[PDB]
């Protein structure tokens, strides 16, 4: 049996515990996204932004429940309402990337109808994070 | 003179059969699968339903004088033949809004399926469906939050969410708990939860789980960088109890707390759902003791009527069944009622007993739980079902597994992602989910382990609940 | 070395849940199950998966049993009997360990015994036909409020049955009507009358109006007759803060009795008002709306019986109990074994009567069982002679449905009880000679007679889908 | 119709909706009372202590919820334990009748299993008592 450390093997929700998106893949998703008229955007964090935590709770009373500060990361930009142009997402996904090389980036969609993101991984971790594994080193 | 006073028995359907009546847009409606006694009329029998559901009696009383019966009572204004049976139909009553306490499924429940299944002129009855009109669906307060708003405040999106029911049901202490809750969480799971009969025993008193729990909710989140919650059980002997249950998860911080709805009952969990409305938790229904009342195709009260009792009386969460597992549930059964407890607007569909368009004007939606006997290779099957708003859970699935929880937790989270991924890039789950599976088997070791033990189990059996 | 260790994978329910030679414990819960397997599966399998999944297993093997003792948790199917006349039915009895309770709490028992294996794919049908309540599980219970003997200490009635009615038309009266009715109702010699089941506050009459217009027809009728009366006032609510203020209320006013709808509105529900009316003493009349959606079927659901215990064990004074001859099915053996769980201390096993385990309630108070539905004056010597003096007989339309009205209607009602009371304590066979017991009043009781008249021909007679 | 007048229509509880007994009926519910080896009692009350009152309620706060004056009566002699004679109640109803010939007097029956009052009705009201009426005059 393989143990699964517990030592930098931070996670990011969705499609986190498959091995890292190809570009295929994340294009796929694009594609996904475009093709049921959902809205794209970007969104970005600063590493000490990125993971959720509970500093706030500090001024409250009994009322933490459900309340976690990092949720919200900085909207790129705007939304792409009315993209029906895969290449203009991953166009942004270039530019939102190369003007923040040291942020956590993650591409989103949003659903007008039922009003909620409906989708949603991260594309991008700055090269000094040291509190992840890669695929093969999850388990030991 | 006019109508007056005549003491004595006379048929119901004199009263209460109304055929050519056009319904109101306000009156409730229920749809009752009722099998009459040999010699009793079909109308008589469906007369004798709305009636004593509504405003009479078994003999003519003279108070009906002082009021207008013509307003106020039930009315059996259809009779369906069903196909296969020659002596079981489809009764559709009206019930004027007027009727019914605001805001109380209690109140509803009792006139509709209080008194009459137990008389002796019928052998047998089931309420198939019941039209909440969108007057009265208003008088409710509904669910705490909502599947929108839990995932807002969860952070999570893309995805069904991942549970997971500690094992052996009873028989653990506090601290163990706590122990293969971490276990569980940290592999990847987003929830794990108090077994619905876990509530408060010798060997584990409920504020020593509580507080076990929240460390372990708070290591696993911190280690995985991803909100965590367990769903910790309010239900208990007396609202007193469940109240000060629910108040110690409110001052502990933690997520969701969980309440089984029809063994506490209606009136305690619309209390609870008010609270957590109140206080932000989020609340996890589980529906234990409604295979009692709705596995039987002649009589009781189908599971899509407790679905929607419960939308109204309020939950975060409700068990739907797997279909594929351990527990019945046909499949278009399944997905009727799941609409019926998600959407907002929902079309007449007999061929997934959907007897009444329902609109829930605007009411939250209720998050469809698929748990019991599933495991890896049920993950296909269960994406393609639910979709990616339901939460899927796996107890013996991930507590079972050779590795550990972590390891069992990490193999059910490859499991979904990679089905989820594969929908997306237009795979059909249908056809290809043995093959997604066995591809995501190459780069995960733990989901390989998971596979290999439960190759070969499968649960099918004929099916008891059909259309 | 190696002892035994965690092995994962499935392995048949019955290894570890099926014992044949286990020796029920005096604090053991037990259960005995009517159940119909799928074909293809044995009863021991069955009978195993329900001990399993209602105690301490799931569908397939976890390491976290180690850490506890399953010996000690796990519940035991340790008797398997094929039912007489049945091909696939079998009485599957299983036995709960005390430890797997919480103290006080019908939901939790239930949640346990019923709330998952009901749905299994591997089984047809089940229905819970008993439950072996120990002595031990009993005394961790408050009970009902006050019981048969305390409820009559209170009204200083004896002798003789209670009378009570369910005011009608089930709905649509205002309260002031209500009230009106009421008065009516009880200055002709009814104990009681009662708001219906689904009588708890709408439109056409909210509760505190109807609450306050009874007060005055209680008070006036008790004034007027000399005895005392009551009117059960619904808390039945859709929250628990609703139904206080409902029970509130009816303390303030200084009325005896309020009602509750157990099942619709729930055990936890339940409890907490019973533990109230203990501490207010209020008199808790229970109905049981919605029983029979889960105790009508021979083959599925829970029996009335187990509904009647674990009510007797949340709280309630009163608990309808059928007629047996009235419009709502009760078949008379199986009615009369529930009764005696009902109102009796100690009650041993007869199958004759649908009672599979022999019950000590260890002194918990008797729930005074109420006949009510579809019955009349004609019924009175039927009525009398299956419960004895300790029940309420209630007449609803038997007493609004009288031509000369509600007082004339309940003056009926009281002369033919008395009449029969009077007839059994002078050694007259009420079984035989109960038609010219009602004959011989009729004679100087005009109201007796009138009521006679029009209900002379009614009796309900139908196939009894209950059988034992 | 018939109409159950209100006026002066007191009543009193157990077998006063019946004609008057008896004595041959009153002797046979004391035979009753012997058979089923129950304790045979007398109880009586002066006019103003007959009928259930809320005198005392001034004294409460919100408590008087099932509280009545006048429930209890006051005791003829004791209870008679032992008693398997019928004679020896019917004598005692006479002796209390005439201790006491301008009081209300009930005979009652005690049931020591299940502790409570098993029986009980009316053998004797002052002749001054004018808020009854005769079994022909119940309703007009
Ligand atoms: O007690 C159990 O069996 C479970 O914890 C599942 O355990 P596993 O994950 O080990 O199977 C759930 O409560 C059932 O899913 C309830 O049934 P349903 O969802 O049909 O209401
Ligand atoms: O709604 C009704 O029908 C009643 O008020 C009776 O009316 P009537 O007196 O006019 O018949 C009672 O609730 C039933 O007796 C309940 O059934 P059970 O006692 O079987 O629970
Ligand atoms: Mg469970
Ligand atoms: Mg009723």
């Amino acid at each position: 049996m393989m143990v699964w450390t517990p030592v930098n093997n931070k996670m990011f929700e969705t499609f986190s515990y498959l091995p890292p998106l190809s570009d295929e893949q994340i294009a796929a998703q694009v594609d996904y996204i475009v093709a049921n008229g959902w809205i794209p955007c970007l969104e970005f964090a600063e590493s000490d932004k990125a993971y959720v935590s509970n500093e706030s709770a500090i001024r409250f009373g009994s009322v933490s429940c459900l309340y976690y500060d990092n949720r919200y990361w900085t909207m790129w930009k705007l939304p792409m309402f009315g993209c029906r142009d895969p290449m203009q997402v991953l166009r942004e996904i270039v530019a939102c990337t190369k003007a923040f090389p040291d942020a956590y980036v993650r591409l989103v969609a949003f659903d007008n109808q039922k009003q909620v993101q409906i989708m949603g991984f991260l594309v991008q971790r700055p090269k000094s994070a040291r509190d992840w594994q890669p695929a093969n080193k999850r388990s030991v | 003179a006019g109508a007056g006073f005549k003491a004595g028995v006379k048929d119901y359907r004199l009263t209460y059969y109304t055929p050519d009546y056009v319904v109101r847009d306000t009156d409730i409606l229920a749809a009752f699968r009722m099998t009459p006694q040999p010699g009793v009329p079909p109308e008589e029998c469906g007369a004798a339903v709305a009636a004593e559901s509504s405003t009479g009696t078994w003999t003519t009383v003279w108070t009906d004088g002082l009021t207008s019966l013509d307003r106020y009572k039930g009315r059996c204004y259809d009779i369906e033949p069903v196909p296969g049976e020659d002596n079981q139909y489809i009764a559709y009553v009206a019930y004027p809004i007027d009727l019914f306490e605001e805001g109380s499924v209690t109140n509803m429940f009792t006139s509709i399926v209080g008194n009459v299944f137990g008389f002796k002129a019928l052998r047998a009855l089931r309420l198939e469906d019941l039209r909440i009109p969108p007057a009265y669906v208003k008088t409710f307060v509904g669910p705490p939050h909502g599947i929108q708003v839990e995932r807002d405040k969860l952070n999570k999106y893309g995805r069904g969410l991942l549970g997971c029911t500690i094992k052996p049901k009873l028989g653990l202490s506090a601290k163990n708990y706590g122990r293969a809750v971490y276990e569980c969480l940290r592999g990847g799971l987003d929830f794990t939860k108090d077994d619905e009969n876990v509530n408060s025993q010798p060997f584990m008193r409920w504020r020593d789980r509580f507080l076990f729990v929240a460390e372990a909710i708070y290591k696993a989140q911190a280690e995985t960088g991803e909100v965590k919650g367990h769903y910790l059980n309010a239900t208990a002997g007396t609202c007193e109890e469940m109240m000060k249950r629910a108040v110690c998860a409110k001052e502990l911080g933690v997520p969701i707390i969980m309440h089984d709805y029809l063994t506490g009952g209606f009136t305690a969990n619309t209390s609870l759902a008010i609270y957590c409305r109140d206080n932000g938790l989020l609340l996890h229904i589980h529906r234990a003791m409604h295979a009692v009342i709705d596995r039987q195709r002649n009589h009781g009260i189908h599971f899509r009527v407790l679905a929607k009792a419960l939308r109204m009386s309020g939950g975060d969460h409700l068990h739907s069944g797997t279909v594929v597992g351990k527990l019945e549930g046909e499949r278009e059964v399944t997905l009727g009622f799941v609409d019926l407890m998600r959407d907002d607007y929902v079309e007449k569909d007999r061929s997934r007993g959907i007897y009444f368009t329902q609109d829930w004007c605007s009411m939250p939606g209720v998050m469809p739980v698929a748990s019991g006997g599933i495991h890896v290779w049920h993950m296909p099957a269960l994406v393609e079902i639910f979709g990616d708003d339901a939460c899927l859970q796996f107890g013996g699935g991930t507590l079972g597994h050779p590795w550990g929880n972590a390891p069992g937790a990490a193999a059910n989270r490859v499991a979904l992602e990679a089905c989820t991924q594969a929908r997306n890039e237009g795979r059909d789950l249908a056809r290809e989910g043995g093959d997604v599976i066995r591809s995501a088997c190459k780069w995960s070791p733990e989901l390989a382990a998971a596979c290999e033990v439960w190759k070969e189990i499968k649960f099918e059996f004929d099916t008891i609940d059909k259309l």
